[PDB]
C-alpha cells in the first residue's frame, strides 16, 4: 500500500493544466515558449491527461481559472493532476502577463497550494497535485567562486 | 458523512531553480529545465516515480556548465510513491 | 545586490591577437523580469596562461602590474604610440623608466571591492577593456568614462 | 583552484508540519514528530535513504487521529540518494 | 555513482548540531524537550556524529552559533551534517528564547539555509545539510471538515 | 483567523447520563507560542446516535429543534423544573403546547456562521453547553453570558 491508486484506462478522466505567459505589456517576450507548450502537451497526452493550454493570463485570471479547474466535474473520476506553470518569476513567485515594477501582479506559490487543498478542492482528496514551475526566483546567477 | 482528510495532504511542487537564483531558457530549443524534464519523463516515467524523476532532473544539473541552475523540490508532502503508469 | 556577469573562462591568442571565449555560447535568456545588461567580466583561473607580475615603484602613484601571455617566446601586451599591440620577448626584470608599456596600474572596482581594473602607464586617461566581437570576446582599449558600445569592463580576481 | 560550484546545493529541510498548521508534543514521551522520526531511523536507516525515511515518516501521519499533523520536506535540493550507513 | 561518498569510520570526524529551546522568558515552557534532546542525541551518537547540544539561545546568538559551527575544522574531514531544531514556531519561522508578540525574534529557514551554503560554508561542498525542524507554522488544527 | 477547537467525536450515555469523549486523550500541547484556550466544540457525525428533529411553530420565535438519544427505548433530553434530566420514551409527534422540554431553539454562532447553539424552550435565558469533567466531557446546562469555569459552548454542524 505504498503506491497511489491507478484505475482503468478506459474510464479515468484526468485533467492537467498548463499555464504559460509568452506575451507581456511591459516585459520582453518569452521566446521559445511555443516549443515548450508543444512538448509539454505532447508528453502529457502520451501520459493520458486531457491538457488545457492557457496563455497570457493576469493573476486574477490565473485565480479564477484555477478555481474553475478545481470545480470541474472530471476530478471526481480522476486520481491525479498536473499544473505546469511557465512564465517569468521573481523572489515572491510567478509573474503575470501585466507584471511591472511600479505595480506588481504576482501569483504566489502559496496561493496555488491553497487553492488546491482538500477544503477548496474536495474532489481531489488523497490525490497528488504534481505542480511544475518554470520561473526565476532571484537575481544571482546561482553559482559562486571559492578558492580551493 | 464528515472526515478530517488533512488539508494540504498530497502535494509536490517542483521549481525550476532554488530560491534567489535564475533559470535559463533556450530561445529556440525551449526551456532547458522543461526540456530536461520532458526528456526524463519520456525516458524514465515507466520505471521511476515522480520524486526520483525529479531527483534525476536535479542531478542532471549538478556540474555547472556556464549557465548553471538547480531545480528545487518544494513542499514535498507526498505520502506514497507516485508512479504515473503512462498507458497502463 | 550581487550583480554578477561572468563572461570569461580561458582562451588562447590567435594571429598575434588575444581572444577570449565566454562561458555561454547559446545566448540563453534569463527568466527574470528585468534586464541583465553586462557591466563587468572578471572570473578566470579555471584550471592559455595569462601572466600578471607586480612591480615596486620608486614613484608610487599606483601599484605596478604587468600582463604577458606565453608564446613560442613569451609575449607582453604593449601600448606604444597610442595604439594596441602585442610585443614579444620577456621583460628586462625591474623597469628603469616609469613610462613603459610593460607596467600597468590597478584600481579597485565599485563591484564587491574585490576586483581591480587596469590602467595604462604610457597613456594617461585611457582604459583597457573588452567588447563583444562576433562569437568571441576581443580585448580592445576603450575609455572607461566614455560609453563605447556596451563597454564591458576588464577586471581580474585577486588572491585572498 | 577557483572551481565553480552552486551556491545552494545538497539541502534537505524537514519541517514538522505543513505551512499554516501546528505541531503537537507529548508532555513526557516527547514530541510525536521527533518520536516517529527517531523510531524510523532506528528501524530503517540501514535500508532507506533520508528521502524515503522522511516519506515513511510522512505516511505514518496519513490517517488523522484527532491531533493530526503532516510532515513537510521543504527545499529538497539533494542530488543523490543519501544513505547514512551508521558504522557501515 | 547515485550514492553519496561515505568516508572511513576509523578516521572521519563528522559533526551535527542539536538546538532546542525549552525555557523562555515570555512563553509557556516546552515541557518534554529533555526527553527529546536525550533521544535525538543518543540516536545521532549511535549514527556516528559528534553531537553538539545547545539550549535557550536567542536568534542573535543562534546565528553566531551557526557561523561557529560552519567555521569549525571537523568539516574539512566530514561528509554530511545534521541541524536538528526544536522550539516554538511562527509562520515566519523559528522562535528564539526571547521571542514575544510585541517584538519578534524569529530565525527564518532561509537564513539557516544561507548560513550553510557553499559561499558562507565552503567546507560542506557536495555534502548534504539534512536539517530537521520541530516547530509550528501557523494557527490551524491541520484538518478540515468536508461533507463527503 | 479560523479559530477551531475540536473536542467531540462520538460517545454513548452511561448511567442515564450523556457522556462524550474527546479526540485527544494525552493532552498534547501545541508548539504555537500563543495560548489555545477552547471556546467551542462542534464536530460530530464521524461514522451512540444523537437525534435532531426540526419542528414548525405556529408562533415562530426561533427554529424548533429536538434532541434525543437511542436507548432500549428512545430517550429525549428534558428541562423540567429548572434542572437537567433525561426522560425516556418518544415524542408525541407535533407538540401542542409551546412550553416543553422537547423543543429547542437554534441560534447562529459568531464562529464561521455555520454552526448553531441550543436554546431551552422551557427556560428563558438559560443555555445548554458542556464542561470538562475528569477525562470525559459532560453536557451540563450553564448560562452562556456567565463565564462559568471554561464554559465550552455546545454547537452542532449543519447540513450544507
Amino acid at each position: 500500500a505504498e503506491i497511489y491508486p491507478i484505475m482503468d484506462k478506459s474510464s479515468r478522466t484526468r485533467l492537467a493544466l498548463i499555464i504559460c505567459n509568452e506575451e507581456f505589456d511591459s516585459i520582453p517576450r518569452r521566446t521559445g515558449a511555443e516549443v515548450d507548450i508543444t512538448g509539454m502537451t505532447m508528453l502529457l497526452q502520451n501520459l493520458g491527461y486531457s491538457v488545457d493550454v492557457k496563455k497570457n493570463l493576469t493573476a486574477s485570471d490565473m485565480t479564477t481559472e484555477l478555481e474553475a479547474f478545481a470545480h470541474r466535474p472530471e476530478h471526481k473520476t480522476s486520481d491525479s493532476t498536473f499544473l505546469v506553470f511557465m512564465s517569468h518569476g521573481i523572489r515572491e513567485g510567478i509573474c503575470g502577463k501585466k507584471h511591472s515594477e511600479q505595480v506588481p501582479d504576482i501569483l504566489q506559490l502559496n496561493a496555488i497550494f491553497n487553492m488546491l487543498n482538500t477544503k477548496n478542492c474536495p474532489s481531489l482528496k488523497d490525490k497528488p497535485k504534481v505542480i511544475i514551475i518554470q520561473a526565476c526566483r532571484g537575481d544571482s546567477p546561482g553559482v559562486v567562486w571559492f578558492k580551493d | 458523512a464528515i472526515k478530517k482528510a488533512h488539508i494540504e495532504k498530497d502535494f509536490i511542487a517542483f521549481c525550476s531553480s532554488t530560491p534567489d537564483n535564475v533559470s535559463w531558457r533556450h530561445p529556440t530549443m525551449g526551456s532547458v529545465f522543461i526540456g530536461r524534464l520532458i526528456e526524463h519523463m519520456q525516458e524514465y516515467a515507466c520505471s521511476c516515480d515522480v520524486e526520483e524523476i525529479f531527483r534525476k532532473v536535479r542531478f542532471s544539473f549538478e556540474q555547472p556548465d556556464g549557465r548553471a541552475q538547480m531545480p528545487t523540490t518544494e513542499r514535498v508532502t507526498l505520502t506514497r510513491c507516485f508512479y504515473l503508469f503512462p498507458g497502463h | 545586490v550581487e550583480d554578477n556577469c561572468i563572461n570569461f573562462v580561458a582562451m588562447k591568442f590567435i594571429d598575434n591577437t588575444l581572444y577570449f571565449i565566454a562561458e555561454d555560447d547559446e545566448n540563453l535568456e534569463s527568466d527574470y523580469f528585468g534586464k541583465l545588461e553586462s557591466k563587468l567580466s572578471v572570473i578566470r583561473n579555471l584550471n592559455t596562461i595569462f601572466i600578471i607580475s607586480m612591480y615596486k615603484d620608486s614613484q608610487p602613484r599606483g601599484m605596478a602590474v604587468t600582463i604577458s601571455v606565453k608564446c613560442e617566446k613569451i609575449s607582453t601586451l604593449s601600448c606604444e604610440n597610442k595604439i594596441i599591440s602585442f610585443k614579444e620577448m620577456n621583460p628586462p626584470d625591474n623597469i628603469k623608466d616609469t613610462k613603459s608599456d610593460i607596467i600597468f596600474f590597478q584600481r579597485s572596482v565599485p563591484g564587491h571591492d574585490n576586483k581591480m581594473q587596469f590602467e595604462s602607464s604610457s597613456y594617461e586617461g585611457y582604459f583597457l577593456a573588452c567588447e563583444k566581437e562576433r562569437d568571441l570576446f576581443k580585448l580592445i582599449l576603450k575609455k572607461e568614462d566614455e560609453l563605447g558600445d556596451r563597454s564591458i569592463m576588464f577586471t581580474v580576481q585577486n588572491e585572498d
